């Protein structure tokens, strides 16, 4: 049995439903969205959108809608969970504890039924005395709701007609009308029926069945004034109520199908439509005291590619999407010069339909930094995912040369920071903080003409500068000089760390303990240290009043790090570092009452150990490698909290998450000094310096995933990251319409340099593929390749193959004409790039399409339609067949690791297909029996071939210990809950062996490691418990939530720990911690899930 | 087909589009399989098939001959080419061997550890499939045409029996009574069914062209007795409501259990509603059968449109079930067909003949 | 990003302080390489080099640093040309000129330490201060033909010494080994003597020891 820990870095991003009504109270105006499986209510304040919940439902939410009965004084809930969970869910706000209680809960699964074809649709009676769910096709189960269903206790009404495109509730009918568009051989037929729940069954309709259009694919119940149902299609939008019949056939909808609708008024005298193309339409009913006149179609203007959209209030709509960014626009009551009434207000991030991803270590760091190709046809982009603690730049100033930041408060009387003291190579610079207006002053007792060391408050309402000559003490008032302690020998100071009462220099060898009285300076003692001394501090810890009874000090000669009590300078402690290389910057601070000694060497390595203020006793030595340049450790405070900083050309906080310290990159190119900068105009900053400018801006909470984003215009397929060029090759794929013309400005149109694919192989909307370069700094795309006419580029790979040293962009495609099912023709391409330009280096026509393509030991290893033949790289320079195996169904995805193949098949679901090299050919090594439908497959380690398919599951195939040899045993299952569309090996943090980050259509980026037998023993025993504990949002019990679930199969989940489940551990209460914990200690688990989310 | 897989990857259509899409599209390249083979076993025709229904591994066959194999349909070797080898069987050596033809072969439905089967020996063996030993064995006072358990039954597990006499037979595979009998029949009982939906809906053929659905719960008769024209020709049912014209010899709920299917010797197809037995008017053109006894056909699943494989005198014939089109007919045997089953895993088709032969359909590309 | 100019902008940082501040380091390098005590003071040394680097005059700073080296390590060639010397002392002889030599050389980068992380590193180009060391090392004395022919053969005769049962000193051969294979000549200079050396030997032994 294999074990492995399934966590979600980033929460989906895809909006499947969104539905507005006054959820949280009666006066509010809720704007709930039904991501994935997140559950993100809303209210819809004057301006934007104020978050006031967030809840996971163990579900993938497909049907959402706001219902209120008789009664109740707000909004209820009603949703369905795609493995047929229905709950009503009902909001109930107590204070600060806000608490989703489930009014009803059931499962609404028949045993036995072919899933509709359209989908699951969930429709309530306008009046609220019936659900009415369409789940399999024929039947139409119906909820009661008059009576009080604890269960929702279903009844199944048969269905007479077998193909139901779409179901709504008709407005206005003494009995619950449905009016659905169904399909039957002789074209689509809208039909109403009179549900009734005393009898159980359909009855004759209001007004009987008529024809509509050929593609009448949605219907829209208007309100009680109308009455009837409008049906939109394709070229037409007929208005239906019986006797009246309404039908227009507007130009403008032919171009594009419309998907989503939406009521704007409550008398629906107006109505919003979105298309596939992006276009958002306005649908406007006129009325006749009551009647209705005609119907009009008005082009409001573009937004994303519109799934699901509500109106709020004045204009303002969120156009939800699963493609793009969810939009929210202000429907302007006049042109916008462009005969567009939508200009975008806000946007809200999404990683689309991840379509492939590749994690690269872009600016050579440790750190790992994805790149997936999120979106679709016109929102297709790059976002480029890295872990961080982004700076929000309040001001930038031009300085070069500054050596040195501190703070001032130059007004006793005030509490903020109005004055910043930099310090540049042997002088030094007073700047006044008045307000955002700043301005250099002179802070009279500060020598200008000497660099400074240190310089700040202290105690008794004094300053102090420690320059390359003299510790001076100011007055306060009025900025005068009281004391300057020099070298009695009239040598220069070395080093020098103050703090509120005590300075100690080291000038040399020889150490000064300084501790500050009133208008006096007082040496209190010194020493001669060893070997010439580094660098050293005096932080206070613990509760002392400003008195620090230790030192810590390191040395030159002797690389060491110690701890010398004060005021004697006896050694309590002393530590070798070890290497070569000296200390630099030692700092002493506290972590959530954990004290610490962060040491950073001069070639960028850090350590960090446990110390004892008491005694001075180093343990728990770690060391961690933050960047290369020397560092520079600063401590600053961010939110009732003090953080270290640790200035590099990486420059890393270091922050304590519940005992445990986290080192977050910076998202800055470089930082050389900082200082907390507290000012009036600034409250509570970060005055980050670097060679050239001094910054200033707040730095953020926690890391979290920051995403950039670069806009193509056109969807991308494949992704991969060519080293040596330094660029990306990006399969976009966009769309024309006639010769043949481009619908809008797209990235592949917008290169520096671009070539059209002439190849003499071979001899409505089209799509015309391209492979752009992507510079991996400034992501323009330097070269737009584009393919023949009729051709798809399906798979790309960047290697080098053979001998020879060139690196080659390889792109399988694969020409398509309308007529057949299956390619036939394709070819593999090997391009090369250099010198801002993209060579054919070669060709090499096949039978079939090129679905993936892997690199393999040198040796390329393409899959023609059916089979995985393994080219050989050839010193001709043309790829020459090796071997190629015909054993598939369709290879369509590989993955290697050493010599084993791993081949997913579209439906035999894997091939651990292994290449003998003494032989040069294929062999077998074993698979799996079950028809498992693939998405992407990926190995883990010698004996764990991990594979998602497509019914939103995960397994894991283990090569097992006679002919039984050759079945693949599948150990793990675990119903993910996301299509997942590419697996890679790497991770985004620089106990769990192995890491495999995944995309996914909805944009959720799970990470799967491998665990030791004993922590997944633990964390089962913990999910269960948790089980037990937490309450959740429908009451779906978790086991079934994860049960790996199929049409045909329907097993619990196993060899899988949930993560994100693990992970509310750390948010439940303690008392609810110590019953988790009844049979171990808290804070022991406590730690483990900590070392669990270090991962993700 | 790459538009199918793009429009996955993007989320576009839901990815149960692509796989129905898929499935029916290798159901309608539906060849037969010189790159596989079934091991010859059989002296006589193999009149019964039933693949497992969980993982769709082994797969059962009645001979003639009164032989019951166990076949095994993964290729277990790692060439293209395969044979599937035949595990185990129920020899005439055997000491509890069917002494004349097994015409019913099937699963212990939610349990692969156990089998069902029965012959003119008019007995029904309960055979496990484990050390190959009659569990329990029920003997009837004549012959078996075709019996069938609930696939759908977790409650009971009695097991409906087709005998040659005019009174369906209840037998209990858990503690033994064969007691319960429904009565209304007039004829021989060619071909009975439970229903894959509801647990106590069976659906029996006769002989005398009527197809009766019983709730077996009801000890007062039958829920419907079908009828050609929908009660047109109304008549009070002691010489009315014939679902045929000639014998009646073969039931197959569709999968979703919403509709029965009926063959019979007229002649015809006829798809009948399952809830009130109203005949759906699909007209499925003339099908050939004369068999005098229970034949066997099954229906798709998993596909965008419903397929129904239909033993067409010596050829296999397949009809959209909703619409009545005749797909194509798939050629190769060479005696009458008697029973045809559906690998609903990979949309592979068994089709075992007179012929001794068991031909294994496969999708081309 | 609300830029910000609202200052005076008097003074000038560097008076002459790039000429005078490194040679001050360039007494430095010149006492560390004789092992003669430092006058001045590592860490005002090291902060010295520091601010040289903030001047931008890292690449100077780095060449003329180079002169430092590349005109001792010269100095030090001439005693080993004088050839009234036997193959062992040699042999400690220029392994005690290479032990000083990554003494010396580990001193002059704990000094540099700044303009070796900051300038050379980002310089791909460029070698470490340390790689500095051995290139000066290898081509102004070990690729001395004079100096490598009697020091390979010094070492092939101490392991023809050690074959014949005699003791040697191990720990100066590791020093010599190890000296090699840091300067990377261990495979191209002395491996394929060895290794032919070796092969004569044994193939001698073994037929004069088969018939005895």
């Amino acid at each position: 049995m294999s074990y492995n820990y399934v966590v979600t870095a980033q929460k989906p991003t895809a909006v499947n439903g969104c539905v507005t009504g006054h959820f949280t109270s009666a006066e509010d105006l809720n704007l709930l969205i039904a991501k994935n499986t997140r559950l993100e209510i809303y209210v819809v304040t004057a301006e934007g959108l104020r978050p006031v919940k967030e809840v996971g439902m163990y579900g993938k939410i497909a049907v959402m809608e706001l219902f209120r009965p008789k009664g109740e004084s707000k909004d209820l809930l009603f949703i369905l969970t795609a493995k047929y969970n229905a709950c009503i869910l009902e909001y109930k706000q107590s204070g600060e504890s806000i608490d989703i209680i489930t009014r009803a809960h059931g499962n609404v699964q028949d045993r036995i039924g072919r899933p509709s074809e359209t989908g699951i649709i969930g429709i309530i009676d306008p009046e609220c005395r019936m659900i009415g769910l369409r789940l399999y096709d024929g039947l139409f189960k119906v909820i009661p709701l008059d009576r009080d269903n604890k269960e929702l206790k279903a009844f199944n009404i048969r269905l007479e007609e077998l193909h139901v495109i779409d179901v709504k509730f008709l407005y206005g009918c003494q009995a619950p009308t449905i009016c659905f568009v169904y399909q039957d051989p002789q074209g689509r037929h809208v039909k109403t029926y009179e549900v009734s729940l005393r009898e159980k069954e359909f009855n004759k309709g209001p007004w009987k069945q008529e024809n509509v259009e050929a593609e009448a694919s949605m219907v829209i119940a208007v309100p009680e004034p109308f009455g009837g149902a409008i049906i939109i299609g394709q070229e037409s939008i007929t208005y239906h109520n019986g006797d009246k019949y309404l039908a227009i056939a507007p130009p403008i909808i032919k171009q594009s199908t419309i998907v989503c609708h939406n009521r704007v008024d409550p008398n629906g005298s107006r109505y919003l439509l979105g298309d596939m193309e992006g276009r958002l339409f306005m649908l406007l009913l006129e009325k006749e005291e009551v009647t209705l006149k005609d119907l009009r179609v008005e082009l409001l203007g573009e937004t994303s590619i519109a799934e699901c959209l509500t109106y709020l209030d004045n204009g303002v709509v969120f156009v939800g999407s699963r493609l793009g960014d969810s939009q929210l626009v202000k429907l302007n009551v006049d042109s916008n010069e462009q005969g567009s009434y939508v200009v975008a207000m806000e946007t809200f991030t999404n990683l689309g339909p991840i379509v492939d991803m590749c994690v690269v270590d872009l600016e050579r760091q440790g750190q790992g930094q994805l790149v997936t190709c999120s979106g679709a046809f016109k929102e297709g982009s790059l976002r480029i995912i890295r872990n961080g603690i982004g700076i929000h730049e309040h001001a930038s100033i031009d300085l070069p040369g500054i050596k040195g930041l501190w703070p001032l408060r130059s007004d006793p009387n005030r509490e903020t920071d109005d004055t910043l003291v930099l310090s540049f190579v042997g002088q030094t610079r007073v700047l006044m903080l008045n307000g955002e207006e700043v301005e250099e002053t002179e802070l009279m007792g500060f020598v200008d003409d000497q660099q400074t060391f240190f310089c700040g408050n202290v105690a008794h309402q004094q300053l102090i500068q420690i320059t390359s000559a003299s510790v001076r003490l100011v007055s306060q008032e009025p900025k005068a000089l009281v004391s300057e302690w020099k070298e009695p020998q009239a040598k220069n100071i070395s080093v020098a760390s103050c703090n509120s009462s005590q300075v100690v220099v080291a000038v040399g060898r020889a150490l000064y303990y300084l501790q500050i009285h009133p208008q006096e300076l007082r040496q209190i003692s010194h020493t001669e240290m060893e070997h010439e001394v580094a660098c050293l501090d005096i932080t206070p810890l613990g509760d002392s009043n400003g008195l620090s009874p230790l030192c810590a000090i390191g040395l030159w000669t002797d690389i060491s790090a110690r701890i010398l009590k004060l005021p004697s300078f006896e050694l309590l402690h002393k530590e070798m570092l070890g290497g070569e290389i000296i200390p630099r910057s030692i700092l002493m601070t506290t972590f959530e009452s954990s004290h610490y000694l962060l040491c950073a060497l001069g070639d960028g390595a850090l350590f960090y150990f446990g110390l004892n203020i008491e005694t001075g006793l180093l343990s728990d030595r770690k060391k961690v490698t933050l960047g290369t340049q020397p560092t520079v450790l600063r401590t600053f405070r961010s939110l009732s909290t003090t953080n270290v900083f640790a200035c590099s050309d990486r420059p890393t906080v270091i922050y304590s998450s519940n005992h445990k310290l986290v080192f977050s990159n910076v998202n800055l190119k470089e930082v050389n000094y900082m200082c907390p900068l507290n000012s009036d105009g600034y409250p509570d900053s970060l005055a980050l310096a670097n060679n050239s400018t001094l910054t200033i801006g707040t730095i953020d909470e926690i890391q979290k995933l920051h995403i950039r984003t670069v806009p193509l215009y056109e969807s991308p397929r494949k992704i991969c990251y060519q080293e040596v060029s330094q660029c990306f090759g990006v399969l976009s794929s966009r769309i024309e319409v006639q010769g043949t013309t481009a619908l809008r400005p797209s990235a592949s149109t917008q290169a520096l340099s671009s070539s059209v694919s002439s190849s003499k192989l071979f001899s409505e909307e089209v799509e015309v593929h391209n492979l752009l370069i992507i510079d991996q700094h400034t992501f323009e795309v330097l070269h737009a390749h584009q393919f023949l006419q009729n051709e798809y580029a399906l798979s790309l790979v960047s290697c080098k193959l053979g001998k020879d040293p060139n690196t080659y962009f390889i792109v399988g495609t694969a020409m398509v004409y309308p007529e057949e099912a299956e390619p036939k023709q394709g070819r593999i391409v090997v391009f090369q790039y250099s010198d801002g330009k993209l060579q054919t280096v070669a060709e090499k026509e096949v039978k079939g399409a090129v679905y993936s393509m892997v690199e393999f030991n040198g040796k390329l290893l393409a899959s023609i339609n059916s089979t995985v033949r393994l080219y050989e790289w050839t010193t001709e320079k043309e790829l020459r067949t090796e071997c190629n195996h015909y054993n598939n169904i369709m290879a369509l995805y590989l993955k290697t690791k050493g010599d084993f193949i791993l081949v997913g098949d579209l439906m035999r679901s894997v091939l651990l297909l292994a290449y003998k090299p003494m032989e040069g050919n294929f062999e077998e090594i074993a698979r799996d029996f079950n028809p498992n439908w693939m998405s992407a497959v990926e190995i883990l380690d010698d004996d764990n071939f991990l594979g998602a398919e497509n019914a939103f599951n995960l397994f894991v195939c283990q090569k097992d210990s006679d002919e039984e040899r050759q079945h693949l045993q599948e150990v793990g299952l675990f119903h993910l809950g996301e299509f997942v569309n590419v697996f890679c090996h790497g991770s985004l943090v620089m106990p769990t062996q192995g890491s495999v980050l995944f995309g996914t259509v909805n944009g959720m980026i799970g990470l799967v490691t491998s665990l030791s037998e004993s922590w997944y023993n633990l964390l089962l025993d913990m999910q269960n418990r948790l089980n037990k504990v937490i309450k959740s949002v429908g009451k779906i019990e978790h086991s079934f939530w994860r049960s790996f679930h199929t049409e045909r199969k329907t097993e619990p989940a196993t060899g899988f720990i949930d993560g994100d489940l693990i992970e509310s551990f750390l948010d439940i209460s303690r008392p609810k911690m110590q019953e988790v914990v009844a049979n171990a200690t808290a804070d022991d688990l406590i730690k483990v899930v900590e070392e669990l989310t270090r991962i993700h | 087909m790459l538009g199918f897989l793009s429009a996955r990857q993007t989320g576009l259509e839901d990815p149960l589009r692509l796989r129905r899409a898929e499935s029916t599209r290798r159901v309608l390249g539906l060849e037969l399989n010189k790159d596989r083979d079934v091991e010859r076993i059989h002296g006589g025709g193999i009149n019964t098939l039933d693949i497992e229904p969980v993982e769709g591994r082994y797969m059962l066959s009645g001979g003639s001959d009164g032989v019951i194999v166990l076949y095994d349909l993964e290729n277990s070797s790692r060439q293209s080419y395969y044979t599937c080898k035949a595990v185990c069987s129920i020899g005439r050596d055997h000491p509890d061997v069917h002494r004349y033809s097994v015409e019913t072969v099937q699963w212990y439905p939610h349990d692969t550890g156990m089998f069902t089967s029965s012959s003119f020996d008019k007995t029904l063996k309960v055979w496990d499939t484990n050390t190959l030993q009659t569990a329990d064995v029920f003997n009837f006072e004549e012959t078996v045409y075709s019996h069938h358990m609930s696939p759908v039954s977790t409650k009971h597990c009695l097991v409906a029996v087709g005998t040659r006499g005019p009174k369906v037979q209840l037998c209990d595979l858990k503690s033994g009574s064969c007691s319960h009998i429904l009565q209304g029949h007039r004829q021989e009982i060619l071909a009975v069914s439970w229903s894959p939906r509801y647990d106590y809906i069976l659906a029996t053929a006769s002989a005398d062209s009527r197809v009766k659905l019983w709730d077996v719960r009801r000890a007062s008769g039958c829920l419907i007795t079908l009828d050609q024209h929908n009660g047109k020709k109304s008549q009070a049912v002691e010489s009315a409501n014939t679902a045929h014209n000639g014998k009646v010899n073969g039931l197959c709920f569709t999968s979703d259990g919403l509709h029965l299917l009926t063959v019979g010797t007229d002649n015809r197809m006829r798809l009948w509603n399952s809830s009130n037995g109203e005949n759906t008017l699909v007209n499925y053109g003339k099908v050939c059968n004369n068999s005098k006894k229970g034949l066997k056909f099954t229906v798709s699943c998993g596909c965008s449109s419903e397929f129904v494989f239909v033993p067409y005198g010596s050829t296999i014939a397949v009809y959209t079930v909703y619409s009545g089109e005749q797909i194509t007919m798939l050629k190769g045997h060479y005696k009458t067909v008697d029973c045809c089953v559906f690998q609903s895993n990979f949309q592979e088709l068994y089709s075992g003949s007179r012929d001794c032969n068991i031909l294994a359909w496969v999708p081309s590309l | 990003k609300l830029v910000i100019k609202n200052f005076r902008d008097r003074p000038r940082l560097p008076d002459n302080y790039t000429q005078d501040t490194w040679r001050k380091l360039h007494e430095a390098v010149r006492a560390v390489q004789s092992s003669t005590s430092i006058r001045y003071n590592l860490e005002e040394l090291y902060q010295a080099v520091e601010n040289l680097c903030s001047h931008k005059v890292s690449p100077m700073l780095y060449k003329q640093l180079r002169q430092a080296c590349e005109d001792h390590v010269q100095a030090q060639i001439l005693p080993f040309r004088e050839d009234s010397l036997d193959s062992v002392l040699f042999l400690k002889k220029i392994n005690t000129c290479w032990q000083d030599h990554c003494r010396q050389m580990i001193m002059i980068r704990s000094i540099f330490l700044f303009l070796d992380r900051t300038y050379v590193l980002q310089n791909s180009t460029l070698p470490s201060i340390w790689d500095m060391g051995l290139e000066l090392f290898r081509t102004h004395i070990i690729s001395d033909k004079m100096v490598q022919s009697k020091t390979i053969d010094g070492i092939l005769l101490l392991i023809e010494r050690e074959r014949s049962g005699e003791a040697v000193d191990r720990s100066l051969l590791r020093s010599l080994l190890g000296m090699l294979s840091d300067l990377q000549v261990y495979k191209d200079s002395f491996e394929l003597k060895f290794l032919e050396e070796t092969n004569c030997l044994y193939a001698a032994e073994g037929q004069r020891l088969m018939q005895e």
